[PDB]
RNA sequence: GGUCCGGUAGUUCAGUUGGUUAGAAUGCCUGCCUGUCACGCAGGAGGUCGCGGGUUCGAGUCCCGUCCGGACCGCCA
RNA sequence: UGGUGGCGAUAGCGAAGAGGUCACACCCGUUCCCAUACCGAACACGGAAGUUAAGCUCUUCAGCGCCGAUGGUAGUCGGGGGUUUCCCCCUGUGAGAGUAGGACGCCGCCAA
RNA sequence: AGUCUUGGAGGUAGAGCACUGAUUGGACUAGGGGCCCCUACCGGGUUACCGAAUUCAGUCAAACUCCGAAUGCCAAUGACU
RNA sequence: GGGGCGGUCGCCUCCUAAAAGGUAACGGAGGCGCCCAAAGGUUCCCUCAGAAUGGUUGGAAAUCAUUCGCAGAGUGUAAAGGCACAAGGGAGCUUGACUGCGAGACCUACAAGUCGAGCAGGGACGAAAGUCGGGCUUAGUGAUCCGGUGGUUCCGCAUGGA
């Protein structure tokens, strides 16, 4: 919200001038911020996913969906039909409300921090985070936490190449 | 001794031979080649013997090309048995060679020695042959 | 950018799917709808000869409203196309949603046609 | 295993329909609604 | 003397069914007659010809039969009323 | 030449059926015991399943072929 | 220019370039209809801030894909021979992977 | 019933690689042998000594077919027998 | 391809099969004696396998995000035919996995086997059109006699019952 208004006011004009897009609305934009959860279950502990779901709901703004595994694999003893992982999508005002928490408090609150992954990009503007702890905002009832597994986080943009997204994330406020 | 490392079936019809070869009728990789002017079968032992008769004589002169593969197996019932009651086991691989097919080709070697060496090897094959060279 | 398929492109597949089952013959023509962002079109079509019979639209040259695309416009255009069928009266048609979902302005149009008396 | 079963009804004793079923999947006495001929309408058919 | 062999285990097969078209292009047909006893939708039905439960094609209205290409590769049967 | 069996720790046999776990004696190693050795007492490691191919989420344990041996038959003139 | 049909992709895929007052489409926000096995991108909902960027519509092209007889042949119906697992002659018949080239759209009906 | 004309289904001979397999060479490199050292090879330097994957060329198949006849077969039309 | 021994005996898929159908051999390859209350019916909505790149616990593969991707993936199972306008995948409702039938036609020595529009009675789905008389098509199954069980507006040996 705050960020978004700022996105309308300062970010889009600045980088539109910096790249010379003839059409203004061609400017890159964050499309979605999506969360994935994965629990080594195959089932290892049936309560693991049944805990991760309603901790991730607090972490995000709304309930996730339990991911239905695609195909069976005996390497992990993962039979097809035993649920693993959970997903929640975020967009609209919610994605900016989420990025707000992240950039302002979460990354600086990591057990240790330096500049985020230098070349985590995929190649076409998408970009991913691997954060190991659930310490995202400090008011989680953090004493509840038994397992320490953090989040897999993907930010998806309308960028067509890595350079523009790299530049955009700067004034969005991500360190590198 | 060219084994096909695998095959879809280990038994199939003997088939028939009619007309010229479908492809590979002229030299394509070597300076000179050898051609067969009637239809017949050709087996691992034949190609192996001819190959050795070629290369061991030619020594360091160059390289020899083989355009043949005995993908076809052929069966034979066990010795001393009444015929019938199931196709016999397979014990050899064979390559169909219609007339016009060029079998072997030589590269990087003088003309006369290739001529006489191909003549030498031809006696290993059971088939009337004709010397042939690239256009 | 993220490969977003055209909305009309997606709609065309559904429209072809539904069209596969039915079509409007002589004395049993087919109604049709376009649910454009800014306008709504209606058509009475005879498949076999490949020509329309009568049509109606929000942007027709009379009876306009500031809606021109909302449910009120759908009702008005529906009764309009009912009259446009009436003068060269057919009295029956096979409905064919334009690969849409029968809940909204399409329902308003269908209700208008029914109450006007085009027996589906 | 699949075992044969004949269908029965409470609206009227005369019932005729047959079917198959798995004991493991449906241990409970199953119900279907079907057209009885002699009652000349649809009714709820149990099994015997 | 003699020697023993066996275990062919191949002398079996299904009592094969008949598959083919039994109305000729231009033949007059009567309603309910069979046109093509395919196995799988080898040729789709056109106007006035149905599609049976076992992928069979039968004429709904008595008339004349006609075969014609469907699209690039596929075929289709039709019955044209006389 | 045919039919049937099997092939697992270094040795001998279970499991080999339970498709979803490799086990029991002996041997061997360390320690204790004895003046020393042998018994004996504590502990411990091992094979990853004759070979190759295939089905299956998963093969030791299912189906094929190849090697190995073992059982039976190989008769009428 | 939109809508909606028939035609074998000679209509496709690519590469470039033009358009938008109107039409279309992106867009704006979920207030109530409806919905996201999580969500107003999607479903629907009610507008019209700005944009031809994309879609869509037009101009160009043989890079790919597609279509394509002419004479050849291989095969082959029917006759006739031969030293006959296979070859050859005569009346026809006629392969396809190859080029001659066609093509980067043609026909409609309702609304401008 | 034969023949002439028209229309059909049908995937053989043939041909071919577009699919499924088999399969020969060139280019190329991932990955393996290749010893040295630093040494857990961290990596370099490592033979064409093998060598997957691609692309250029090339050869095969009753259970391969983007193709596909000749004949045979099923009918309609009329014409002669 | 003498008997004995070995093997086989019914059904389903393909090749052998000579471009209709049919066509044998102790010819060449596989499968069946089931399974599914949803893996059926209907309405509605999509779309795959594999690969590359970023992402931790987590690699060759778990679960994510982008791109490529005509079908390599799926279709209960064995092969073939056919299927991305779904016959593949998902959700809601539902039991037509109905009764009486059936113009015609296929296949056929007989016995049987197969499809079938269309009609009536009641439904299920959907606003409607309209679909539904079991699986996406082909196997998953046997005569008659005798006996068991349910309904019977049938007969029941002088008559009424049995």
């Amino acid at each position: 919200n705050r960020l978004k208004e700022k996105y309308n006011k300062e970010i889009a004009p600045a980088l539109m001038t910096k790249f010379n897009y003839d059409s203004v609305m061609q400017v890159p934009k964050i499309e979605k911020i999506v969360i994935n959860m994965g629990v080594g279950d195959a089932v290892q502990n049936a309560k693991a996913i049944d805990s991760a779901v309603e901790e991730l709901t607090f972490i995000a703004g709304q309930k996730p969906v339990v991911t239905r595994a695609k195909k069976s694999i005996a390497g992990f003893r993962l039979r097809e039909g035993m649920p693993i992982g959970a997903k929640v999508t975020l967009r609209g005002e919610r994605m900016y409300d989420f990025l707000d928490k992240l950039i302002s408090v979460s990354l600086p609150r990591v057990r240790d921090f330096r500049g985020v992954s230098k070349k985590s990009f995929d190649g076409r503007g998408n970009y991913t985070l691997g954060i190991k702890e659930q310490l995202i905002f400090p008011e989680i009832d953090y004493d509840k936490v038994t397992k320490v597994r953090g989040m897999d986080i993907v930010i998806v943009t309308t960028a067509n190449t890595d350079e523009e997204a790299r530049e955009l994330l700067t004034q969005v406020g991500m360190p590198f | 001794m060219l084994l096909p490392k695998r095959v879809k079936y280990r038994r199939e019809h003997r088939g028939k031979m009619r007309g010229r070869a479908k492809g590979g009728t002229e030299v394509h990789f070597g300076e000179f080649g050898i051609q067969a002017l009637e239809a017949s079968w050709i087996t691992n032992r034949q190609i192996e013997a001819a190959r050795i008769a070629m290369t061991r004589y030619m020594k360091r002169g160059g390289k020899v090309w083989i355009k043949i593969f005995p993908s076809k197996p052929y069966t034979a019932k066990p010795l001393e048995v009444r015929m019938g009651s199931g196709k016999g086991a397979p014990e050899g691989w064979v390559a169909v060679v219609k007339p016009g097919k060029v079998l072997f080709e030589i590269s990087g070697v003088s003309e006369e020695v290739a001529r006489e060496a191909l003549r030498l090897a031809s006696h290993k094959l059971p088939i009337k042959t004709k010397f042939v060279k690239r256009e | 950018m993220i490969t977003k398929t055209s909305k009309n492109a997606a709609r065309l597949k559904r429209h072809a799917r539904v069209r596969a089952k039915l079509s409007g013959t002589a004395e049993r023509p087919r109604l049709n709808v376009f649910r454009s962002n800014k306008h709504i079109y209606a058509q009475i079509i005879d498949d076999v000869n490949g020509v329309t019979l009568a049509s109606a639209s929000t942007l027709d040259k009379d009876l306009n409203v500031e809606s021109t695309g909302d449910t009120s416009a759908a009702t008005k255009v529906g009764e309009l196309v009912a009259k446009r069928a009436a003068e060269k009266g057919i009295s029956d048609v096979v409905f064919d949603r334009g690969g849409y979902l029968y809940h909204g302005r399409v329902k308003a149009l269908a209700d208008a046609a029914r109450e006007a008396g085009l027996k589906f | 295993m699949r075992v044969n079963i004949t269908l029965a009804c409470t609206e009227c004793g005369e019932r005729n329909y047959i079917s198959k079923k798995n004991k493991r999947n449906n241990p409970d006495r199953v119900e279907f609604k079907k057209y009885c001929p002699r009652d000349k309408k649809s009714t709820l058919h149990r099994e015997t | 003397s003699k020697k023993g062999v066996g275990s062919t285990k191949n002398g079996r097969d299904s009592e094969a069914k008949r598959l083919g078209a039994k109305r000729a292009d231009g033949q007059f047909v009567t309603g309910g007659s069979i046109l093509y006893r395919q196995r799988g939708t080898k040729i789709y039905p056109g106007e006035n010809v149905g599609r049976g439960g076992d992928d069979t094609l039968f004429a709904k209205i008595d008339g004349t039969v006609k075969f014609e290409r469907f699209g690039r590769d596929r075929k289709k049967v039709s019955v044209y009323p006389v």
